[PDB]
């Protein structure tokens, strides 16, 4: 990460509760296996960008020694058969190879969101992208040494499927 | 600004009739049916009751059948709300005519006031038109029985059998065929009850899902005696025709 | 939702843009008020926001004297607060002229509630963003607090708080009223009630307050009076010299 | 869910993960009525994450209380929403 | 097509009860289900 | 100023719909549970009166209004809309039947008046309907006991038993079985309590429930503690204590 | 005496002050006296109002009667007294008849005497036009046969009644006969049929409102078929829901009824092999109600004996607790 996680201090509450959700299952998958509960799935950052939003995301990755991987959501918008399928999968595959890793997906309203009304106007490209995210999470596939982090200007704008546990269990606010 | 938040739709279409008026007609065709049959010894009116259930009071079927006069009654096709405003004004207009000339209002005279207001409603104010069509049942001592219809377009005609509300085409087609001018009240009722059956698709049709009235000569009057049937009286006539539906 | 800002139509939501934003914008003056009732008094204490040295510190008001008994605190922008104040003052006097009886809180609440509802129904007037806290020691209704909010909804309260720090104040009033097992203050002398009020206010808002940071209006049976600068000081003085 | 349905969720999710003798399943069924099945499964998940994060090897009744209080509320805005007032 | 649904549902009801014979009563219950299918969207 | 919105704010389409009304009908559903039973041995109305803040009292909140001494009304929807329409409903009941005709209004004819106001505020431009539905319950020698609903549409209908607000479909259903033609007023108070118990729990006590009846009354409050000219009005609304006491024997 | 009201109070208190035997001479006296108007309605007095009070008095009397053994005169008396009520209200006759029969079997009774009241009653009704809920009473009539160990006979009677409910008579009557028919099948060990009939019983129940206790009986059978066809987890859950319903009914659900369901509730958990939860069900008094019996003792001894895996320990418990237990 660009900075460590105690040099941005005065965001300390948010530091504290990102640290115990994200760092601990990566370092110690064993405690969550031994209890018999699931490792955590997804974590959400919400609030304006640069409230020290960007800091908190870079900073959790440094301490783990994860790679921080910034994905532009629009680029996940190729206009070819399965290109869109291909890209998501490959990040997930790479997350397990190069483990631990943070897959940071910025804006989830160019590949997700609640749309105009979720009809067809060119809102099926957006619907294909979100469907992919939802199928891997809910299914036989899982998140263990792949952590996915969603970022959104305001959290109310996100599909209620994403708001279920088993997609996003951790939801952090940035005041 | 707010001088451009005007809907500007109570102006003409190129189709020869106002936007809102044409659209309103659709609304009628999506609400209850009224059927008007003019006979040679009565006038028979049938209407199929829109929602019937136990949660409703089923013993009431004056929900669309109002008598405006002693010898004039109307049938509603459209919504309750829209109707009430014209009903009340027709009632008063009846009383103004009665009072001025010492005689009861002729059916066309009454029709004509209601129709000039319906037109009015779009002609002054910009406001929206009605969503009601009436079929008028009345007697006058200058033409015999008269049975008319008016629409929110302000055009009216007289007919010997007509239907308005939903399923106008189907009912009208059957009516033109079985029509006679030697029919009696009871022959008409039987006829009416057949037509209604052929437009409603059911296992059975019940007496409380109908609103019925006939205006016959009577045997307590040389006038015309208006008989407003209620569910239990609908039940009786259903036996009498032997038409169970 | 609907599209309430361009035509006066409904939303399937039930609540319109005019109502929804009137709920929000009622604080931008950085204001907090509470009202408590004594056994036999009613006290209002309100923040007083004199932000400059170009202004006299006692022309800045937010507590209005509507009648001779009835007080009204308006939580809202100051033009809207005075628009409400003007109407309330006439209705209060007109009611006494015609019906021979001074205005009580609940009837003023009702008149204004009906007006606010009509201007939301209209397409030819705007409604206001005012929360009106009406207070008295009514002759038949006892000590009274009746608070209206924008919508045209109003209801009667034990005690109430207004401002962004409403929540902080609430937990202190709750704690007292449960402890004592009554929904009014056991005390019965308006001094001791005023003093108590301030105590719970310091605690909630986290700053010790001066006389020029407070403005006090007191209601008693058959009279309403405002407490002056010296008067506020006398209360404050004790809270600073006890633990 | 029916009341009997509610009972199953508690029983099934508690097998998969640690439990406290303090924590009684019997307790849970009585406390939780009038809720969607989706909400109950959430709380049960939450309590197990919380307990481990709290660096333990057991789910206590205490984490379960805290997770319950968390999931049921997310709104704390009053004196609004006219259509029922 | 709805009529074809009535036989396959009548039979499913019989199947659930482990019967190769189907009464009139199951057939009525099947038709009511089929009517609800036409009402959707 | 006026004269900027003189087009109606309901308009039609080929589906015949009236924008304002569909939105307003939704509002009624989002109210609190209010119900009406005609037991054909009186009329019983019950509704929930509920806090919206911990320091809001509920004994300053009623949803039961008297329209006239012997016609009562209950509602679901927007609070303000109900009070303002209620003032106007009161106005016509008092001036036009008790001075002109010297007596209390007949319910059905009062149902016609209240409907006409609501339909009127839709027909006239620049203003919207009221976003409520009222149940107007009354008694007269001539008509018996009666119950009508008047919609936000300005349509009306009579209903043997009905419910509106939250949990409408289930509340009406359970009720229909428990509703007999010949039903005892005490059992009919229990059924109402029972229904409202199914909508709400954890804040359901009898002193937050407001129930009023058409049938039994108190002459001693109608100025007939002394020798009567007549018995007088049949509506009498319960206090909280009476409600709680019966809730124990539910 | 010489007033209906005063003599109501007196006749009832005569039981309490000493004994029933004194009271009965009073009750018997209520019949001769009082009334100078109306229709015959005690076969010793003409009356309206006295007989109307007599209904509630007869209703008390009859409960005590089963204890007394004096029931036998009442078993005849009720069918003679039906016609008293036809000359009042038809609805009252139907109503009264059902409540009096319900009281006698709520107390323990011999069958022979029970069969006998009902029998006359149902034949007599038929003659007029009253068929309304004499069929409901035939469902009750099945029930005495069921206990008698005339299942085979109950079966014949039940089959005809099913047809009547299903398009010639009342919808709620249907649920109750499907419930009984499930208990009947079960005893013949026809697991297959008992199960299929409950599935029908539930579909019929959710169409309507079914009394609170009835809903719990439904849940009891479901749980029972899942101990015999396994799936003890699912059973347990139902026994939870059913036990809670019996709790809430209080003393309007018999003492004995609540205990047999608890006995099954403990037993399912031990098979399910969560024994420590059997200890949690005991140690709670909201989930046992302080119902302790030899039956209940047995289930804690059996859980203990399993943990120990001592065969000897099971044989000791079984025999000692036996009479209550099996």
């Amino acid at each position: 990460g660009e900075i460590t996680f105690d040099g941005i201090g005065g965001l300390t509450e948010q530091i504290r509760e990102l640290r115990e959700v994200i760092e601990l299952p990566l370092k110690n998958p064993e405690i969550f296996q031994r209890v018999g509960i699931k490792p955590p799935k997804g974590v959400l950052l919400y609030g304006p960008p640069g409230t020290g939003k960007t800091l908190l995301a870079k900073a959790v990755a440094a301490t783990i020694g994860a790679n921080f991987i910034f994905s532009p959501a629009s680029g996940i918008v190729d206009k070819y058969i399965g290109e869109s399928a291909r890209i998501i999968r490959e990040m997930f595959a790479y997350a397990k190879e190069h483990e631990p890793c943070i897959i940071f997906m910025d804006e989830v309203d160019a590949i997700g969101g609640r749309r105009f009304s979720e009809g067809t106007s060119a809102d099926r490209e957006i619907q294909r992208t979100l469907m992919e995210l939802l199928t891997q999470m809910d299914g036989f596939d899982n998140l263990g040494q792949t952590k996915i982090i969603m970022a959104t200007n305001r959290p109310d704008t996100l599909d209620p499927a994403l708001l279920r546990p088993g997609r996003l269990d951790r939801k952090v606010e940035i005041p | 600004g707010s001088r451009r938040y005007d809907s500007r739709t109570t102006i003409f279409s190129p189709e020869g009739r106002l936007y809102q008026v044409e659209y309103a007609l659709e609304s009628i065709s999506h609400a209850g049916t009224a059927i008007g049959i003019m006979a040679s010894d009565g006038i028979v009116l049938a209407a199929e009751r829109k929602v019937t259930s136990t949660l409703l009071e089923q013993d009431t079927s004056t929900e669309k059948l109002y008598k405006l006069n002693d010898k004039i009654a109307v049938a509603v096709a459209g919504l309750t709300a829209d109707a009430e405003i014209l009903i009340n004004t027709a009632r008063i207009h009846a009383q103004n005519y009665l009072k001025t000339y010492n005689e009861d209002i002729p059916v066309e005279i009454l029709v004509r006031r209601l129709s000039d207001i319906k037109q009015g409603y779009t002609q002054h104010g910009g406001l929206r038109p009605f969503g009601v069509s009436f079929i008028y049942a009345g007697y006058d001592d200058r033409y015999g029985y008269q049975l008319y219809t008016s629409n929110p377009s302000g055009n009216y005609t007289g007919w010997k059998a007509i239907s308005v509300g939903a399923n106008t085409s189907a009912a009208q087609t059957l009516l033109q065929m079985d029509y006679k001018d030697d029919m009696k009240v009871d022959d008409a009722i039987e006829l009416a009850l057949k037509t209604l059956s052929k437009t409603t698709d059911s296992s059975a049709l019940t007496y409380d899902r109908l609103e019925f009235a006939t205006i016959r000569k009577g045997a307590n009057d040389g006038e015309v005696y208006q008989k407003i049937f209620k569910p239990q009286e609908i039940k009786d006539i259903l036996v009498k025709t032997g038409i169970t539906k | 939702a609907g599209y309430d800002r361009h035509i006066t139509i409904f939303s399937p939501e039930g609540r319109l843009y005019q109502v929804e934003y009137a709920f929000k914008a009622t604080n931008q003056t950085n204001i907090n008020s509470l009202a408590v009732r004594g056994k036999d008094c009613t006290v209002v204490i309100s923040q007083k926001k004199v932000p400059d040295k170009l202004l006299d510190p006692t022309t800045v008001s937010y507590i209005f004297c509507i009648s001779r008994t009835i007080g009204m605190v308006v939580n809202g922008p100051i033009p809207d607060a005075r628009n409400a104040a003007l109407r309330a003052k006439a209705e209060a006097a007109e009611f006494r002229y015609k019906y021979g009886y001074d205005m009580p809180c609940d009837v003023l609440a009702k008149r204004m509630a009906n007006l606010s509802q009509i201007y939301t129904q209209r397409a030819y007037m705007r409604p206001l963003g005012v929360i009106l806290t009406f207070v008295s020691v009514d002759e038949e209704l006892g000590p009274s607090i009746y608070k209206t909010d924008p919508a045209g909804y109003y209801v009667g309260y034990k005690a109430t708080a207004t401002g962004p720090k409403q929540q902080e104040i609430t937990t202190n009033l709750e704690n007292h009223f449960k402890k004592s097992k009554i929904d009014h203050i056991n005390e019965e002398s308006w001094e001791k009630v005023v003093e108590f009020a301030i105590t719970h206010m310091i605690d909630a808002l986290g700053t010790e307050f001066s006389k020029n940071d407070l403005e006090v209006g007191v209601a008693t049976k058959d009279k309403f009076f405002t407490l002056s600068a010296e008067n506020i000081e006398e209360r404050l003085v004790a809270i600073a010299e006890q633990d | 869910r029916d009341r009997r349905e509610r009972r199953l969720i508690f029983g099934t999710i508690a097998s998969k993960m640690s439990l406290a003798p303090e924590a009684d399943l019997d307790s849970l069924i009585i406390r939780n009525d009038s809720l969607s099945g989706a909400v109950i499964a959430a709380i049960m998940q939450e309590a197990g994450l919380r307990a481990v994060r709290k660096n333990r090897y057991v789910i206590l009744q205490s984490d379960l209380e805290e997770a319950y209080a968390t999931q049921v509320k997310t709104d704390n805005t009053v004196d609004k929403f006219d259509f029922y007032k | 097509a709805d009529v074809k649904g009535v036989c396959t549902e009548a039979g499913m009801y019989a199947l659930r009860e482990r019967r190769i014979h189907v009464t009139q009563e199951d057939f009525e219950l099947a038709v009511g289900k089929v009517m609800n299918k036409n009402q959707e969207t | 100023m006026t004269d900027r919105y003189s087009f109606s704010l309901t308009t039609f389409s080929p589906s015949g719909k009236l924008g304002q009304i569909d939105y307003a009908l939704t509002a009624v559903k989002q109210g609190v549970t209010s119900l009406g039973i005609k037991a054909t041995n009186g009329v019983v109305i019950a509704t929930e009166k509920k806090s919206s803040s911990p320091l809001a009292m509920s004994e300053t909140l009623s949803k039961v209004s008297l329209l006239t001494p012997d016609i009562g009304a209950v509602y679901s929807g927007m609070g303000p809309d109900y009070r303002v329409l209620v003032d106007k409903s009161r106005k016509v009941a008092h001036t036009s039947y008790k001075r002109i005709y010297g007596e209390y209004p007949p319910t059905k004819l009062l149902v016609s008046e209240v409907a006409k106001i609501m339909q009127e505020a839709t027909q006239s431009g620049g203003v919207r309907p009221f976003g409520v539905s009222l149940l107007i319950a009354g008694h007269d020698e001539f008509n018996g006991f009666s119950l009508y609903q008047v919609d936000p549409s300005g349509s009306y209908f009579p209903w043997k038993a009905t419910a509106i607000g939250k949990g409408s479909v289930a509340a009406k259903t359970f009720l229909e079985k428990r509703w007999n033609d010949e039903l005892e007023l005490e059992d009919a108070i229990h059924i109402a309590l029972l229904t409202l118990k199914e909508s709400v729990e954890g804040e359901f006590n009898g002193d937050t429930i407001e129930l009023a009846i058409i049938g039994d009354e108190n002459p001693d409050l109608l100025g007939y503690t002394g020798i009567p000219t007549d018995k007088g009005p049949r509506f009498r609304k319960l206090t909280s204590q009476e409600i709680n006491d019966r809730l124990e024997a539910l | 005496m010489s007033l209906p009201g005063s003599k109501l109070e007196e006749a009832r208190r005569l039981v309490n002050e000493k004994q029933y035997n004194e009271a009965e001479q009073v009750y018997l006296s209520l019949l001769d006296k009082d009334s100078s108007q109306s229709s015959a309605a005690a076969g010793a007095s003409v009356d309206d109002k006295r007989r109307n009070e007599q209904e509630t008095s007869i209703l008390e009397l009859g409960q005590l009667y089963v204890t007394m053994g004096a029931k036998d005169k009442l078993r005849e008396f009720i069918p003679h007294s039906t016609e008293y009520m036809m000359q009042f209200a038809k609805s009252k006759t139907v109503k009264v008849l059902k409540t009096l029969i319900e009281k006698f079997e709520q107390v323990p009774d011999s069958l022979d005497d029970q069969i006998f009241v009902c029998e006359k009653s149902i034949e007599f009704a038929k003659r007029e036009k009253r068929v309304f809920l004499k069929h409901s009473l035939s469902i009750k009539l099945a029930t005495l046969h069921y206990q008698k160990k005339q299942y085979k006979d109950s079966l014949a009677l039940i089959n005809d009644l099913l047809r009547e409910f299903k398009k010639l008579d009342d919808k709620p009557s249907l649920v109750d006969v499907h419930l009984l028919e499930s208990k009947v099948y079960h005893k013949l060990r026809n697991l297959a049929k008992s199960k299929a009939s409950l599935t029908a019983a539930r579909t019929a129940a959710n169409s309507i409102y079914c009394p609170t206790q009835t809903v719990a009986e439904l849940d009891l059978m479901s749980g029972i078929l899942h101990c015999e066809d396994k799936d003890y987890k699912t059973a347990f859950s139902y026994f939870f829901e059913s036990f809670e319903s019996y709790h809430n009914l209080t003393t309007h659900n018999s003492y004995e009824k609540a205990c047999q369901v608890l006995k099954y509730m403990l037993l399912s958990k031990i098979m399910l092999n969560l024994i420590d939860d059997v200890k949690n069900i005991l140690n709670a008094k909201y989930t046992k109600e302080t119902y302790q019996s030899r039956g209940i003792d047995a289930m804690k001894a059996v859980a203990e004996a399993y943990n120990n895996r001592s065969l000897l320990d099971f044989n000791t418990a079984l025999k000692q607790y036996e009479k209550e237990l099996m």
